[PDB]
């Protein structure tokens, strides 16, 4: 879809490419900060309570 | 239920006295480190990837 | 390098993910927007930035 | 009191008249814990002993007597299901979902080295005992001059 | 005049063995498990540099000091995720025995993970690094070993059935610690059991 | 064959009645064994 948008055909310096090129790298699913998140949270909150 | 303060105040203590005894700061820390040890692995296959 | 790791390389890395969940909770704290901490993490350790 | 000589009832299974059964039911939990498993279905038991020949008319009924003796004696544990039901009658029975005591584990551990061996004396041995009980006594005497 | 068969012997052994302990899981540990393994891994990969010239007898040796710490600690792991998932652990956990069972599954956990997790990244990494190619002519030296015990047991298979052997086993031992493309690690399992279980 | 269709011997020993007697005896045998002497005399071990 960003290899169709138009603004490839419009804007024609680098940091336009630096910008799609770091989205296009593949991010942290959900589940792998899930279980660190889940229990850090829990354990902060049993120390607040 | 609707309590005399004697009564509230005998519960809180044996409350935060079993209360206190699930946890420790040291454990605390052992479990997050064993976990983001995992997590940290994980980001590394990620980076080699 | 794995072949070139060490135990202190490995106990440095667990201090660096260490320093990072500090962190982690200082900007939970300083973002009293309230995001939960699982947001707070996916940006720190989001490796791609 | 000292244990040392007591009637140990763990071992009833070796000699009940459904040895066969409790036998074989027991070896399954030992591989099962060695497959990483747990929470297991005594359903799948009944499938599996069915499967092998000599219990291909298994009865479950006697299969869940069975498993309550082998639990009474020590040998095994289970707990109802809480959540995980599917047909109404799943969600009445409180099936039950089982493992094997300590007790059973080292028991067929032990029995599994003899299971390796004929008769007489089969043991093997690895020569080299001496020479590395050696080094790790030159270890101690180095440490000894640092 | 009497004497006991070893039958008798071995059944008493491991009587002894579970007389020792209190009921719950009163099992100890040897932090180092991983340490000598990784140490035995180390011998490995120093014989393969050393291009098959030392004698059979060191690699037979190696090879069993490497399979009997991987035995030990699967028996380890055995003992410790029966330990953690048990039902006990799980819902009878509403009575005090959840702080009891947290004593003892936070001494396996800082003991046993520690000294695992330290190990396991350059134990992955040297079994990455051992080949099943590299390790047929260290198995010919095994081979070489092998007949020079000449066993009455079931060892008389041919020598293709010993590398065969040497060679599932390896992939065992890949499998439980490197784990594979297809599949994750038993021991990436035993983690994310032992994460979980965290959580909850 | 795998042995589990057969009841062991074994396990009389450690559940019968008198298997106070017997855990003791063999105990004893194991020690001796321990020990590495050789053919006990019924009369010593009585």
């Amino acid at each position: 879809i960003q290899l169709r948008s138009p603004k490839l055909s419009k804007d024609f310096k680098p940091t336009v490419i630096y910008e799609i090129l770091e989205s296009a790298l593949p991010p942290l699913t959900d589940d792998e900060l899930r279980h660190l998140s889940d229990t850090i949270e829990s354990m902060d909150q049993t120390q607040q309570q | 239920q609707r309590v005399s303060p004697y009564f509230v105040f005998t519960s809180l203590e044996k409350e935060l006295e079993d209360q206190k005894g699930w946890l420790d700061e040291q454990d605390r820390q052992l479990y997050e480190d064993i976990i983001v040890n995992t997590v940290g692995v994980i980001l590394r296959n990620r980076i080699k990837r | 390098n794995s072949k070139f790791l060490n135990e202190d390389d490995l106990n440095r890395i667990t201090k660096h993910f260490q320093s990072r969940i500090g962190k982690a909770k200082e900007l939970i704290q300083l973002r009293n927007e309230g995001s939960t901490l699982h947001q707070v993490l996916k940006e720190v350790l989001d490796y791609r930035k | 009191m000292d244990s040392t000589m007591k009637k140990i009832i763990e071992a009833s299974y070796l000699t009940a008249d459904s040895a066969a059964h409790y036998r074989t039911i027991l070896r399954y939990f030992y591989h099962q814990h060695e497959r990483m498993r747990d929470f297991i279905a005594p359903e799948e038991l009944l499938e599996h002993m069915r499967s092998i020949p000599a219990f291909a008319d298994f009865q479950e009924d006697q299969l869940h007597q069975q498993l309550a003796q082998l639990v009474k004696w020590n040998n095994l544990i289970a707990r109802q299901d809480m959540t995980n039901a599917k047909t109404i009658e799943e969600y009445k029975k409180k099936r039950f979902r089982y493992q094997c005591t300590p007790y059973t584990v080292e028991i067929e551990r032990m029995i599994v080295q003899l299971e390796k061996l004929g008769d007489t004396f089969q043991g093997s041995l690895e020569r080299s005992q001496f020479d590395r009980l050696f080094q790790a006594i030159t270890s101690l005497q180095n440490e000894l001059e640092n | 005049r009497y004497q006991c068969t070893p039958y008798t012997v071995e059944i008493e052994r491991m009587i002894v063995q579970l007389e020792k302990l209190g009921d719950t899981f009163q099992g100890s540990l040897e932090r180092s498990q991983f340490d000598r393994l990784f140490q035995a891994i180390t011998s490995l990969q120093n014989e393969l540099e050393n291009d098959l010239n030392k004698s059979a007898e060191e690699y037979m040796r190696i090879w069993e000091d490497v399979f009997r710490y991987f035995q030990t600690i699967r028996t380890s792991t055995a003992d410790y995720i029966a330990y953690i998932n048990s039902e006990q652990t799980d819902q009878r956990m509403q009575t005090e025995a959840f702080l009891v069972y947290k004593n003892q599954f936070t001494t396996y956990l800082r003991d046993f993970i520690v000294s695992l997790q330290k190990t396991s990244l350059q134990i992955q990494h040297s079994l990455s690094e051992l080949t099943l190619e590299r390790l047929q002519h260290f198995f010919q030296k095994l081979i070489e070993h092998r007949g020079a015990i000449p066993r009455l047991e079931d060892v008389s298979s041919s020598t293709n059935d010993w590398l065969t052997e040497y060679e599932e086993y390896w992939f065992s031992l890949r499998q439980w610690f490197l784990g594979s493309a297809v599949q994750q690690s038993e021991l990436d399992i035993l983690q994310w059991q032992t994460n979980e279980m965290i959580r909850r």
